[PDB]
């Protein structure tokens, strides 16, 4: 039954209150809380912050590895067997605007070291 | 006996090894894979004859 | 369970005021506040 | 005829929260499934227009908006090809939603206002999607993020659920505060707040990273993800709605719409977020929980794919969309689930007699979910994963992501269906009406109908790889199923608890974030102006 | 719902039975755990039965002064939530 | 114009001859009255007249008065909010008190004349040291607060005033004069940087909302602070802009910082009209900072600001009001339930919360996205820091919604037929404005 | 405790409301009560449905007088049928309708 | 990229307009992609059916544009002395 | 171990470590199947142990099932949805009665509502 189930109230106060009792979220209702769980009282799981800490210790490695090769490792004559597509030249030039584009990367381009100077653009706005 | 009534293959030891070699094969293949897709990619013209006659005897 | 007259298309089962609007009693008589 | 649908799910919304007095719950039954069909059949009609017929329309509903020296906006509705798509999807969900929570929220004492909220939570995804300028979508985004904060928090008795509901609108707010600044980057250097002359060939990075950091908190991507699990404190049709379309596919459809994003960025922090989500609902006990970590590798493989190719947008909204369909009758049938058994944890539910329909509707989109093949899923993740290869290390990620996804999907339809009963034997029961039958039968219809329509132009267009490569995908999901049926343990207890907690993202928030905010204002208040400031 | 006595001592004698040392006709109503033969460890998994029978989760300070046939008894037939 | 004043001259003459029976249905007509007065002058206002819509002068610089566009919204704003002030109070002291303050701070406005508005704005001092000072349920610490803080920042201004009476020979704003004295300038500001409450000068507008009555906590957060912006249009902006421009940094610090801490002190909060009273600080910074740019942007942007302020906090503090009478508490710990026990009171508490935090569908989020526009214009990082900080304010608003929504109450406290016909008004201003009719 | 006299202007429980249930039945809340189906629902429903058809008609209206299509669609649209100011379609190659 | 020159466009600026074609979809392959989307908006749900000679034939030409790309890469490695 | 489970007399605190110790079986596992089997295997586990009289021997088997029944505790108990940590716990709680409303309020003294200034 979803409606008019039993409940427990939670005890009125009888001792003088703590200066952070704001810290503690109680509605009437027995099972108080913590504004944010977690923050103070039992831990899910009885973990705590330094085992969460190791365990990342431990996983970011093994995560970063995929991606630390393509990015650094690989360059882009070797990132892929091909060259990006090929466009005609008036739709290459205007995809070529693009930063956010794919066919920067075109080394077979006579234009390779200004696409990409152009991939690697300004930080913030200079005006 | 994980479900006795309904699937009881999968308690099986023949269903857990063929289930734990796809499962090794598939996930090891998908790091392999970049290497050898990528040469069979480069080997498919390498060796077409019309698009490069050098390599090609 | 189910709807009332076991049709959905059936009158309400409840009358009078489902609550009092501002917290205002109805007057006896109809006479206006 | 554009407008009629916003109209439809507005009047609904005002209808049921003002008068529902006078309409009663009855009322409500009948209001709300009926507009939401009549928008229904006005979003088909947009979607013909639109995306077959490619004819955008421009509805201008009045000017200056906000007119202050050169800063000038209006109130403008442009219905193109994106625009549309997402509306059909997101009033189809709705109307099954609506018709879902006739029988599901009656033993609710506010199913008028329920009904209120989930319209006009449908209205403002409606604003957000067909806005011409970057304003009316701040106004939808902001729509919805109240609206799930007024859902999400409907048992206000439950400190959780509140607390949940703050914990999504401050999430939600640091979001918005970051697109807020972008909107006025682009206002500032492009001359206006609309899309056509918003277009940049580049762009600063500020910007870019301030539309990445904006649109990670709707659609949950790392560390702006803890609001998604928690927000499993409201009733299941809004759980459905969130999740399925309104809230999480809003960042990406920003992505999509403008394309600003940078490709390094996108890859990796999507590739990140599918493989924690796939971990994360390996170690959840809910049948609730699993299904929203699910949708976040789903958001993850999304976001991933926008740094594959030039087609990565279509692709990311093909997934979206074909997403929506089945994640929405997952939570549909979760929901029944926990009502006919009065359980949320999988250890207890069991092999039970129930209706053909629903168990179907489980299986098809659980299906759908891992990768089956010739399916509606199917294709929008292999147009992803194939894609993806040039990206060596987005695609490895992304395939242990479809092992974990596998795993868990067959895990949960093991412990539903095939396992043995695991409840009490006490007397529970829900009976479905032909409501929900229909509510099934629509998302079913839509499961079909993706099939044979498709979701991008370029999903069956050829990606020139060697076969192992392309059906590669096809026998990971299928060993992580395998693994899934035989309830292997994959990790030790130390890495199966470590993503029970899904990572310690929230405890480090409380033990850390919390409590310098709080000595902040300590600091502030007592220690200068209640202190140093004040006198004996 | 207040579960009625009569229902209650059928279910927890039903529950009783099921430990093999205890011989069938010894369990009465009003019968302590000692007397039926089961030992501290077996009223651990007797209280547990009950849990799954009546579909309640018994505090486990409750769980402690649970000792006899008689008690439980009166602990199912307070609790409002038994089922 | 004319008839506007006189009208203002007409409440507090009233009193005098009124039954005293009689007085609070007279206070009510003479403000609904001046409100249509004030529809009047709005009428009279042409604006192809763009640099004054109208002057008057009724024999010397110092009856000079004249509505410009600040003026006019910050009058149209107060003769629409008193009347609500008139019905919340009861008493023939406590109406001549609030008549004699509404007369005194709308002719304020008005003023072209420093040492006039100097005048009339702190002939309202022994006013509120009475008010808030009252026997039962007033505190005269606050009310020393208000007053001494007050009576230091006018008396600077009043020093800037004669110097420039000394060497310009006028104090008239209609007679352009330049300066580039910083003393004279800081003489102008400190008044802004008091009576705007700007940290660390912000003590004495707590104290003074906890502990005055609704009607005066209604008028305090309404207008008087807005008296602030039509000082720093009418008096300080035009002669004093090579100072500010000078001490822009030093402005942007003393600013973002009053935001910051304000938002930081709110936190810490256990008091419903203290919560309230501190989000009208954090609020007051950006608009600050927005006229200090000395744009276009920012003129309009934090004039609408204040328009949206002042109709968004007088109905947060009008409902606080209510529910003390309810419940004869201002706790939040012990306010609970009220979701269930006070539906239609937590509506509109809910709505008017949605429009403190600034949310598309109410004019506070016009109004912060203009202000934020011209401190983009000034610099990016000015408005990003703006931006991002607003989160705290999300953050004490939500945990004073979600104490106050649930929980286990067993007092029925909701709003009688009076106090809907009380915020009915501010609810449809905040609508109509939030559609963009601001 | 003997309920008070306005009880009798109060409503009853209603079919849907839960036995076990108890409200506070004074309370009022524009959205409705705790379970509500007030009697008279269905004339309510009708005129509401009324009221949703005659706010459609001035909206559709509205939304054909400010719908403008400045490009052709490539093929026939439904909105041809309601509204004049569709141009002539022309398909993919380019040829008009 | 000179040994293995760019092929001819039978695609034109006009008809790439009329078809509404992106300007990614414009890579020497474009004719074909106005007959598959044709094709495929004519038949809004038996496309997968009907529409597969036409998609068939973007497929082959782009098959050949992709053994381009890598001769083209195979090219500029073996300049650079990579291989 | 908390404080109260270690104020616990010995025979109470081996009966908790076994309550614990199956409720943890519960938590850990993926159905009702995996329970009787460990179930069995912890019976046997505390069985083993039972004969000791060596008081030192049976304070380090109690302090390292303790340590081990803490660092098992699952991230997600399993709880009845109608108790306390569970779902429905509080959805819609019962109202009691005596409630305290005020009727017709605004017609109690309608002329003189508000605020006095009270003076010396
Ligand atoms: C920022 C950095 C962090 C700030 C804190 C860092 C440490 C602060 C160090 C200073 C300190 O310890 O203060 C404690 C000390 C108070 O002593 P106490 O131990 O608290 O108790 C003694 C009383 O009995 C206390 O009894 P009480 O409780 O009854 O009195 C309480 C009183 C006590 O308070 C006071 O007495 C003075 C309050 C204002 C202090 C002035 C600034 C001092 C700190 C600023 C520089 C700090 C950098 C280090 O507080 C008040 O109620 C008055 C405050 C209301 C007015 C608010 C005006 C604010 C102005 C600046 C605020 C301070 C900056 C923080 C925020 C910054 C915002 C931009 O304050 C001082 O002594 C003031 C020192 C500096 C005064 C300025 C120089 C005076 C000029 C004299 C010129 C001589 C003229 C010669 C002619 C003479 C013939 C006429
Ligand atoms: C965009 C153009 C069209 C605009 C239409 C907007 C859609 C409806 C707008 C109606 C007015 C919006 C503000 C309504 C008052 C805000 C308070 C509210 O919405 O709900 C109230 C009470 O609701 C009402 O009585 C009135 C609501 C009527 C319809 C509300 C629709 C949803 C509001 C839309 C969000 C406003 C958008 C603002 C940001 C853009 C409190 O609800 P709860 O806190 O959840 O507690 C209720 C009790 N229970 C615990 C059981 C859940
Ligand atoms: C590094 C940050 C990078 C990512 C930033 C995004 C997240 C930042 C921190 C998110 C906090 C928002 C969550 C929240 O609302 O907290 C409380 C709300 O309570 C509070 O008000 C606490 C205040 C926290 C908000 C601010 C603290 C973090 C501030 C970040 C930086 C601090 C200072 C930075 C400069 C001001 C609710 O949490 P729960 O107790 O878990 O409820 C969930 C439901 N369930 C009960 C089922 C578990
Ligand atoms: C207790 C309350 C119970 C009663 C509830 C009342 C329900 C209210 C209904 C919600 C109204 C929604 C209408 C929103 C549109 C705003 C209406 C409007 O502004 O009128 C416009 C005319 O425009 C319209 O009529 C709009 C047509 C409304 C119907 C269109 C379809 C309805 C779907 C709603 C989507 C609206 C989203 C707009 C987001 C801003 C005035 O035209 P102008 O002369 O140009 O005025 C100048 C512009 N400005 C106001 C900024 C100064
Ligand atoms: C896949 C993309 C990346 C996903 C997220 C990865 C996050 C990786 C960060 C963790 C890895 C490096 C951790 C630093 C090394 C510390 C190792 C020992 C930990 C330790 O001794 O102290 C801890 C400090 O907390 C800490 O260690 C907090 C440092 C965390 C840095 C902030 C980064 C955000 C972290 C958010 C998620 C990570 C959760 C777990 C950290 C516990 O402190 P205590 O409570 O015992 O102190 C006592 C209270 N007086
Ligand atoms: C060439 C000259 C060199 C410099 C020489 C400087 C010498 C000192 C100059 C200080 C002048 C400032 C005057 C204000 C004094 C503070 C107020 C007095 C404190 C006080 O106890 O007042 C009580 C309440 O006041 C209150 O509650 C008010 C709280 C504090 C008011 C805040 C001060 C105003 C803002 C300060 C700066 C503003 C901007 C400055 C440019 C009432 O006392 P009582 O009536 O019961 O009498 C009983 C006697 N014990
Ligand atoms: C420490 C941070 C500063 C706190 C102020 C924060 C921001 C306030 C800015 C208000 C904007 C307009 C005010 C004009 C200037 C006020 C203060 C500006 C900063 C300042 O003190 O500059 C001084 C010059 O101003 C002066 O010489 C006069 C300073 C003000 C006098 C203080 C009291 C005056 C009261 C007069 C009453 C009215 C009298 C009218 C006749 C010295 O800077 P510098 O140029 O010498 O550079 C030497 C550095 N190496
Ligand atoms: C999910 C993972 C679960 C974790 C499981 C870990 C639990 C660790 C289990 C192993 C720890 C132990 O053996 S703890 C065993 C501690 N050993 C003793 O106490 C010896 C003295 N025994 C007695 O006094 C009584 O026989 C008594 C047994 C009290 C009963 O009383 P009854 O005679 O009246 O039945």
């Amino acid at each position: 039954a979803g409606a008019g189930g039993p409940v427990k109230l939670s005890p009125p106060v009888d001792k003088p209150l703590p200066y952070n009792y704001d810290f503690w979220m109680d509605n009437g209702i027995y099972p108080g809380q913590p504004i944010y769980d977690g923050m103070f009282g039992s831990m899910v799981g009885n973990m705590s912050l330094e085992y969460m800490a190791k365990g990342w210790l431990v996983l970011l490695p093994i995560l970063s590895a995929p991606f630390v090769y393509e990015h650094c490792i690989a360059d882009d004559v070797t990132r892929n067997p091909f060259v990006p597509r090929q466009y005609p030249s008036e739709v290459r030039e205007f995809l070529a605007l693009f930063k956010n584009g794919f066919v920067l990367n075109d080394y077979s381009q006579p234009d390779y070291e200004e696409m990409k100077r152009r991939q690697s653009g300004l930080l913030t706005p200079i005006y | 006996t994980v479900m006795a009534t309904s699937l009881p293959i999968v308690n099986h030891p023949a269903f857990l090894f063929v289930a734990g070699a796809l499962t090794g094969f598939s996930l090891t293949y998908a790091i392999t894979s970049h290497y050898v897709g990528r040469k069979e990619i480069e080997n498919l013209v390498k060796f077409d004859p019309r698009y490069f006659p050098e390599y090609t005897k | 369970s189910g709807h009332p007259n076991g049709s959905f298309w059936s009158e309400g089962t409840q009358v009078g005021l489902n609550g009092f609007k501002y917290g205002e009693i109805p007057l006896p008589n109809g006479q206006p506040r | 005829m554009f407008l009629l649908a916003v109209y439809f799910l507005f009047f609904s919304a005002i209808a049921n929260g003002f008068f529902g007095r006078y309409l009663g719950v009855r009322g409500s039954q009948l209001l709300g499934p009926s507009a939401l069909f009549l928008a229904l059949l006005c979003s088909g009609t947009i979607f013909y227009e639109v995306c077959i017929q490619g004819c955008s329309t421009n509805i201008k509903l009045f000017e200056n908006f906000v007119y202050s020296n050169e800063l000038n906006v209006s109130a403008s509705f442009l219905y193109d090809p994106l625009a549309a798509t997402m509306t059909l999807t997101v009033v189809w969900i709705s109307c099954a939603v609506h018709a879902y929570q006739n029988l599901y929220m009656r033993g609710d004492g506010s199913q008028t206002l329920f009904t209120s909220y989930l319209s006009a939570f449908t209205g403002f995804m409606l604003i957000l999607v067909a806005g011409q300028n970057l304003v009316m979508l701040f106004i939808g985004w902001e729509g919805i993020g109240v609206c799930s904060y007024l859902l999400i928090g409907y048992y206000g008795s439950r400190v959780s659920a509140v607390k949940s509901a703050n914990k999504s609108l401050i999430v939600n707010k640091i979001s918005d505060g970051f697109l807020l600044g972008s909107m006025l980057y682009l206002w500032f250097y492009t001359g206006s707040f609309s899309y056509c002359s918003l277009a940049t060939f580049q762009i600063p990075d500020v910007v870019s990273i301030l539309v990445l950091l904006g649109a990670i908190g709707k659609s949950s991507q790392l560390f702006f993800h803890v609001w998604l699990a928690d927000a499993m404190e409201g009733p299941t049709p809004v759980s459905a709605l969130i999740h399925a379309a309104t809230l999480v596919t809003a960042g990406i459809y920003v992505l999509c719409k403008l394309n600003l994003h940078s490709q390094s960025a996108v890859g990796i922090l999507g590739a990140a977020t599918a493989l924690m989500g796939g971990l994360f609902g390996l170690a959840a006990n809910d049948l609730k929980r699993v299904i929203a970590f699910s949708t976040c590798s789903q958001l993850g493989y999304m976001m991933a794919v926008l740094s594959t190719c030039d087609d990565g947008a279509d692709f990311a909204m093909g997934h979206l969309v074909s997403h929506a369909g089945f994640k929405a009758t997952l939570f549909l049938s979760a929901g029944l689930s926990i009502a006919k058994e009065n359980n949320n944890f999988l250890n207890r539910y069991g092999s039970r007699q129930g209706s053909p329909t629903l168990s179907f509707a489980t299986t098809i989109a659980s299906l759908n979910l891992l990768g089956f093949p010739e399916l509606g899923g199917f294709y929008s993740k292999e147009s992803i994963l194939n894609n993806a290869y040039i990206n060596q290390g987005v695609s490895i990620i992304l395939t242990l992501a479809t092992f974990l996804t596998a795993f868990y999907t067959s895990k949960v339809l093991a412990q539903l269906y095939l396992f043995p009963y695991g409840n009490g034997r006490q007397q529970k029961s829900f009976d479905i009406d032909a409501t929900t039958l229909i509510c099934f039968g629509l998302l079913l219809s839509e499961m079909l109908l993706r099939i044979f329509t498709g979701s991008s132009l370029s999903q069956n267009m050829t990606t020139n790889l060697p076969a192992h490569i392309k059906n590669l995908p096809f026998w990971v999901a299928l060993s992580g199923a395998l693994s899934g049926l035989a309830t292997t343990n994959l990790f030790s207890s130390n890495f199966m608890r470590f993503f029970g907690n899904r990572g310690g993202f929230d405890v480090f928030y409380a033990r850390k974030c919390s409590n310098v905010f709080y000595h902040n204002a300590y600091v502030s208040y007592t220690l200068l102006d209640r202190g140093f400031l004040k006198l004996y | 719902h207040g579960l009625d006595r009569d229902t209650v001592t059928e279910r927890v004698i039903h529950v009783a039975k099921h430990f093999e040392k205890v011989d069938p006709n010894k369990i009465t109503p009003t019968a302590t755990f000692e007397e039926l033969g089961l030992d501290s460890l077996d009223t651990v998994e007797l209280v547990m039965a009950l849990e799954e029978e009546f579909g309640l989760e018994i505090p486990d300070n409750e769980a402690d002064k649970i000792t006899t046939m008689a008690d439980a008894i009166s602990y199912v037939v307070s609790n409002p939530l038994a089922k | 114009m004319s008839l506007y004043l006189f009208m203002l001259f007409l409440q507090p003459l009233s009193l005098s001859f009124v039954s005293r029976s009689f007085s609070k249905i007279s206070s009510l007509m003479m403000s609904f009255a001046t409100l249509w007065s004030a529809v009047y002058m709005w009428f009279t206002s042409n604006g192809a007249n763009q640099t004054f819509y109208q002057v008057v002068s009724w024999g010397s610089d110092w009856s000079t008065f004249g509505v410009c566009y600040t003026s006019l919204y910050i009058s149209l704003l107060c003769a629409f909010i008193f009347p609500i002030c008139v019905i919340l109070v009861q008493g023939y002291r406590a109406l001549s008190i609030l008549i004699c303050i509404q007369t005194a701070v709308s002719l304020s406005i008005v003023s072209l004349h420093m040492l006039a508005f100097y005048a009339l704005f702190e002939s309202s001092l022994l006013l509120f040291f009475i008010l808030i000072g009252r026997r039962k349920y007033g505190s005269l610490s606050a009310a020393y607060n208000i007053s001494i803080y007050t009576f230091i920042s006018a008396l600077g201004f009043l020093i800037s005033a004669f110097w420039l009476n000394w060497s310009f020979g006028s104090v008239c704003a209609l007679l352009p004069n330049e300066e580039a004295n910083s003393f004279v300038a800081f003489g102008i500001f400190i008044l802004l940087w008091v009576k705007a409450p700007l940290v660390p000068f912000h003590l004495w507008l707590p104290e003074a909302h906890v502990y005055a009555p609704t009607a005066g906590s209604v008028l305090l957060a309404g207008v008087l602070l807005k008296i602030s912006i039509v000082g720093l249009h009418v008096f300080f902006l035009p002669i004093c802009a090579s100072s500010i421009v000078k001490a822009f940094p030093l402005i942007l610090s003393i600013c973002l910082g009053s935001f910051i801490f304000s938002s930081f002190s709110t936190l810490k909060q256990i008091d419903l009209k203290k919560i309230v009273a501190y989000s009208s600080i954090s609020h007051m910074a950006i608009v600050f900072l927005s006229s200090a740019t000395n744009s276009g942007l920012g003129i309009q942007g934090a004039v609408l600001y204040c328009i949206a302020h002042g109709l968004i906090s007088p109905g947060l503090f009008l409902l606080v009001g209510i529910l003390y009478k309810n419940t004869n508490t201002k706790l939040v710990f012990y306010l609970r339930g009220l979701s269930q026990q006070a539906p239609v009171w937590w509506s509109v508490w809910v709505f008017f919360m949605l429009g403190n935090l600034a949310f598309p569908l109410f004019p506070n989020f016009i109004a912060e996205v203009v202000c934020l526009s011209a401190l983009f214009k000034n610099h990016e990082l000015y408005a990003y820091a703006f931006i991002f900080f607003s989160f705290v304010g999300t953050v004490y608003s939500s945990t004073v919604l979600g104490r106050l929504k649930g929980g286990v109450s067993s007092q029925c406290v909701d709003a009688s037929r009076l106090d809907v016909i009380s915020w009915n008004p501010l609810v449809l201003a905040t609508v109509v404005t939030g559609i963009g009719y601001m | 405790v003997p309920e008070p006299p306005y009880a009798k202007y109060l409503a009853n429980k209603s079919h849907y409301c839960p036995p076990d249930f108890h409200y506070s039945r004074e309370i009022y809340a524009p959205y409705g009560g705790y379970f509500n189906d007030p009697k008279g629902w269905r004339t309510n429903t009708a005129i509401a449905t009324l009221v949703m058809l005659a706010g459609a008609y001035a909206v559709f209206c509205f939304g054909n007088a400010r719908e403008e299509r400045l490009r052709a669609p490539k093929g026939w649209i439904p909105s041809q049928l309601w509204n004049d100011n569709v141009p002539t379609p022309v398909d993919y190659r380019g040829k008009v309708l | 990229a000179d040994r293995f020159p760019p092929p001819k466009m039978v695609a034109t600026q006009e008809e790439m307009d009329n078809a509404d074609i992106p300007y990614k979809y414009r890579d020497y392959c474009a004719h074909l992609i106005i007959d598959f989307k044709e094709c495929r908006y004519g038949h809004p749900l038996t496309w997968r059916i009907n529409c597969a000679h036409e998609l068939h034939h973007y497929n082959k030409c782009s098959y050949i544009e992709f053994k381009r790309r890598v001769a083209i890469a195979i090219e500029e490695k073996k300049r650079r002395g990579l291989m | 171990a908390s404080e109260a489970v270690l104020r616990l007399p010995h025979k109470l605190r081996v009966m908790r470590m076994y309550r614990t110790g199956l409720k943890e079986i519960v938590n850990w596992s993926y159905g009702r199947h995996e329970f009787y089997p460990r179930a069995n295997a912890l019976r046997m586990e505390f069985e083993a142990n039972k004969e000791l009289s060596d008081r030192e021997q049976i304070r380090k088997l109690v302090l390292h099932g303790e340590d081990l029944l803490a660092r098992f505790r699952h991230w997600e108990p399993t709880i009845r949805s109608e108790f306390v940590g569970g779902t429905v716990y509080g959805v819609w709680p019962q109202h009691c009665k005596d409630v305290k409303f005020v009727p017709n309020p605004a017609y109690i003294d309608e002329f003189k509502q508000g605020d006095t200034v009270l003076l010396y």
